[PDB]
């Protein structure tokens, strides 16, 4: 919705909505912490998608109130009063709002006021599903989390784990540098390849049919939408580097099979499987804060029968799948997504990339999240909405 | 039940009369063509009096940020208003105007 | 003018020319610093509605010119070179300036230059009053400095004692907080309240009708412009603040009765009456330094007959009242100030802002500014009005 | 090419280009460091009119390739990943170019691709001469070297020795702060005035023949665009500053006569003949980075005959002109350049500059600078030259 | 082989363009401008975009991905941010059929 | 007093000419249509040669900043100037130019 000079717009046929999507899309569900950050009657802000927000924990619950007062427009959280169990009082000329719908149920500094129940804070959906806070950027009543996940992500016995942080580069270069199949090349010498034994390729260069190592899923029973790039089954993992036909540097020759598929799936989050080992998957969102940031939000997920297992599979992440694989494998895809900032910057890049074949993958999800988003969230959003109809 | 804005003669098309009430909130009159409304008086996006405002067909600008309304469903048409204004019943009776006490 | 939006300033009628006053309001008086401030052939550099200034004393009287050099445009501040007493060489080229008018009277590169005697520094009145620097930044002959300033501080008895400092904001979101009668709830804890026992409602149910909660003053004898809150005149102060009926606060029971009389004055000057104190008033102003920063300059004052009584004042001043009153007190103002920054700051917030009963006062001063304010000072006033035929 | 507001442009009809020239001139030579400070196989960063570049040395001979990954737009640098001698590949996806063409020769993730020897990286030619590393900033077959060089600069016998630093000032400021008879008045308390023994007067002003103190040169047989400004043979020196007709400064009236003629020649660089002594010269460039900084590449060159001549004229440079002149003098000329950023920062400066008859040399310069540059270089350069047929 | 046959020269209505894919080899892409045919690679120079998915203007086309555009008579850019120059394939019509170059021309 | 300048005939309609005087500043004759005015002929905004700029209607624009005056008030048409031009009297007869030798 206007985010882009109309005439780079004009040029990208193909997905301009998506080079529109600056700040994000709006009406899906997004991950912004952990539920063991958030604790009772303890207010925590953050920003998603341009806007302030302020999360909640009452009587074990989440709430979601703009951290924004209706009054003069500052921050509640500058100074939170929370006066009440089930209220926030601005500091400033005390509007007090309720958590649950945001309604303006009392001013301090004037008890007869006509604004008393006649005003709303904007609210939003928030959602814990394994151990992570969803917060539905959105409006209207919102569309099972589900819809917004990869496959077995939400399985019943799948244990999730990981970390977050805040990475400073737009977030669809986020997506991009993570739904990239020749990109790995700058994995090569991750301490995760060695001390993990794994076998991984220089990079996966697309295979025979080009039709069959892409599936785009607009089908899902779920609603799921997102696209499938088939490396594993049906494209070429290149093992010898050469220049000139000299062999200069070569893959990684382990037992451990990884990386047979990698999707990504609206609003924005890779699925890797099997990742960082064999009886593993990674799922990963890039979260948008606003046009220069977005969350790296990093889960990593093994099913666990027992608390035995459960425990067990805690002990290793901290002792080896975070250090080595969430840091000690995409700790170098940070510099390389700041590395892509100056370039989509001016947004001329999404102009005068030279993409090659590996790209296939990106341009068709380019198209899927163009066709398929629930929203484009504008400045306006974050001001207030403007319109003369 | 109704009070006596004015007679339907005195006024022009296009014209907004404000209607003091003793011990309540104003309203706001206004006379579309032929047929005549009544909303609030106070924008409901602050304090602003529409009265002041300035009308187009049937729609109310607020004077104070442009907010607006349709004065015959009392639904906001421009932002930054959101929250629909309060309507009154409206009554023409021997070319005299009169509002009803109560929104409809 | 034209300093905002124009569809913004459409939206506003009724005070669109304050929402254009980003910079403040030209041809008015401004204080700037105290007379202490600045000695004898010692030039001081400040910035004034966007403009650099150099104020000197000569012969114990204050002369103000621009701070920058006709020529190339540099400041003569970056390196002073006053090589008579009544005048001051560019340290570039050598083009010399008189404090006086302004006139370029010599040119030390090159002597015989044509431009000599046909060039003129802009110059601005300049007047030392209750120890402090007033600069009338405007064009032509200066009204009476009484017109720009509240009613009694230029009485022959008072004394006036203040500090001055640099605030993050800009300058009209210091005015409304000073003059909302509802900010008065940030100040439920200042340590004034307790140590000074004041009676400090959180706020007031206003009483009577809209044109009784406030008086304009559209001339005084002087041409004074200004608006007093009047809210306290028919409304019922608040000392008990309830949410769903349940007391969580309250106001302060104390028996010294303050601040009964409260106005603002046009270019931006507020007077409590009494304060801190029921035998003193306070006069602070808000003044414009560009469009992100204000002087926020505060006096207290103190009818004295004599010399012991000014005495006793001045030491009263420096050891209660100041740290007290004006750091314990509007310390608090400060960061609320600093608060509504960002809703303002792309001036979408003077459209999306949600008032309430109280801020009839507020308004009352938006429409007095906007209709007797002596000239909208615009970038182009800072770098050179711009006209083509 | 629109770097500039259309409507100031059309206001300076004399020199538009010049005023439009923000980022510099493009196809033009350009020194950027000295030849010692690029090794063997050692790749070195630069940006030079807004272009990031590399420059490395193969087999002796320098190349340089635009530092920018044709694929998604990363500078290369950020890990340079030189793979054989004579290429370098991008940390990202591996796509690999030869530094003599700037040919895409290969691809380590895909061998395959149908990119291959299909793309080309920019390139540009260098060349080095007296030491020093001069880049053609242009496209097609570059011209002479000695076409933008001052005279003299490459005689055979010339020993040129010198420092170079990144200073804040956008290009022009520099050379119309070189270029300028009357601002030597700053330079009044250099140390090496007296240190030197130079008769230095405050300023050298017009003398009674305009067309023979300015010397405008676009008749060179090598091309070479200039403008001289005989200060010491037409100019007026003033040694006497007064203010009202009393002395207040006097020059310097040693016996060493140094700065008989300045010079200024396209793409930027001045010569002042003799100095920093008599049997001397210094020869500097002010090279545009972007439009806020500039390279200050000062040189100082003395005929030496033989290899003593050159160490012992070397020993000199470090004792004494380089601390001495290069910065003991020219040091001033930095926070002066600075010093003119504020009022030219908008491009107003340009507009509302108030000259004086010294200037007269560099309007010449800007006119001649407008009508004989190669190229203006523009934003689009930067990003990807733009066309809709 | 030598020259392939794409198509009868009225199966194609003007302004239309035809995707010719080849065992072994790049496709190409035929373009027929008023009652005349010319023919280039099918894949846009400055990506992996297929110019038979474009808008044929003219003699002009434009590419689907970045807006990049070539003469498709002598296979020369026309828009930013296409530079590379399209290999053209001649074109030739034998008792009203469609036949395309089996090699681009040399220049 | 008054100094004969040239032929009226001497110059085309919409130009300007340049008029030296030993020992003091030169002077700007301008020609609009088949009026005759006269100014310094140095901006007063810097050192540019008005006899140097463009002449539009009764307005000399300076080709250095664009600045411009009105040759008839001598007053300043454009910015960035500010200073009012000297202004001199300009008197045809007989075909002959004249213009004042003081500014009145
Ligand atoms: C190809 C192979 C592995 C990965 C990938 C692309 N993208 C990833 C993002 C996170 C973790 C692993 C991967
Ligand atoms: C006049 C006289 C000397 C100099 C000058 C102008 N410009 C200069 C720049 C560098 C070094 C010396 C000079
Ligand atoms: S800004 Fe929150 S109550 Fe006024
Ligand atoms: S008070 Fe009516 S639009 Fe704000
Ligand atoms: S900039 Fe001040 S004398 Fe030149
Ligand atoms: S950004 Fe350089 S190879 Fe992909
Ligand atoms: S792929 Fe054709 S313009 Fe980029
Ligand atoms: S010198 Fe005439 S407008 Fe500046
Ligand atoms: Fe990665
Ligand atoms: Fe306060
Ligand atoms: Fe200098």
């Amino acid at each position: 919705m206007a985010n882009v000079d109309e005439a780079i717009l004009k040029r990208v046929k193909g997905w301009a909505p998506y080079v529109d999507a600056k700040l994000g899309f709006r009406n899906h569900w997004y991950p912004v912490m952990f539920s063991k950050e958030i604790n009772e009657g303890e207010p925590k802000t953050l920003k998603l998608l341009g806007e302030n927000l302020l999360v909640n924990r009452i009587d074990g619950k989440l709430y979601c109130l703009k951290d924004r007062c209706l009054h003069r427009g500052v921050q509640l959280s500058v100074k939170v009063e929370c006066k009440t169990k089930s209220t926030i009082t601005c500091w400033y000329h005390a509007w007090t709002y309720r958590w649950e719908d945001g309604v303006l149920c009392d001013i301090l500094t004037n008890p007869t006021s006509a604004q008393i129940g006649r005003q709303k804070l904007k609210t939003y959906p928030v959602q814990e599903a394994k151990g992570c806070v969803f917060i539905y950027l959105g409006d209207g009543d919102p569309p099972p989390l589900a819809r917004d996940t990869p496959p077995n992500f939400l399985d019943d016995d799948m244990e999730i784990l990981g970390k977050n942080q805040i990475i400073k580069s737009n977030w669809r270069l986020a997506v991009e540098n993570g739904f990239d199949p020749s990109h790995i090349y700058i994995h090569k010498d991750s301490i995760l390849v060695k001390d993990n034994d794994l076998a991984l390729p220089l990079g996966f260069a697309p295979g025979g049919d080009r039709k069959q190592q892409t599936r785009v899923v607009d089908d899902d029973v779920v609603g799921r939408k997102g696209v499938y790039d088939l490396i594993g089954e049906h494209g070429v993992p290149v093992f010898e580097g050469t220049i000139g036909g000299e062999v200069v540097r070569e893959g990684a020759y382990g037992e451990k099979i990884v990386a047979n598929d990698i999707s990504i799936w609206l609003p924005g989050v890779l699925k890797v499987n099997p990742f960082p080992n064999p009886d593993m998957m990674q799922f990963e969102w890039y979260v948008p804060i606003d046009e220069n940031t977005h969350y790296y939000f990093q889960t990593l997920g093994k099913p666990c029968a027992n608390d035995e297992e459960r425990k067990k599979y805690e002990q290793e992440f901290e002792s080896k799948w975070k250090p080595m694989a969430l840091e000690g494998f995409n700790n170098d895809d940070i510099w390389a997504r700041e590395a892509m900032v100056d370039f989509y910057a001016d947004d001329k890049g999404w102009v005068n990339e030279i993409l090659f074949e590996s790209d296939e993958a990106i341009v068709a999800w380019r198209k899927l999240a163009s066709e398929h988003n629930q929203g484009i969230q504008t400045q306006a959003h974050v001001s207030g909405l403007e319109h003369h109809h | 039940i109704w009070l006596k804005v004015c007679a339907a003669s005195d006024m022009q098309p296009g014209t907004i009369r404000r209607v003091n009430r003793v011990g309540a909130a104003p309203l706001a009159v206004y006379r579309v063509g032929d047929q005549f409304y009544a909303t609030e008086d106070t924008c409901t996006h602050g304090i602003a009096s529409l009265s002041e405002g300035t009308l187009d067909g049937d729609v109310i600008e607020c004077p104070f940020h442009g907010g607006a309304f349709n004065v015959c469903t009392g639904m906001p048409a421009s932002s930054p208003c959101t929250v629909p204004l309060g309507v009154f019943e409206v009554e023409v009776k021997e070319g005299e105007v009169y509002v009803a006490g109560e929104k409809k």
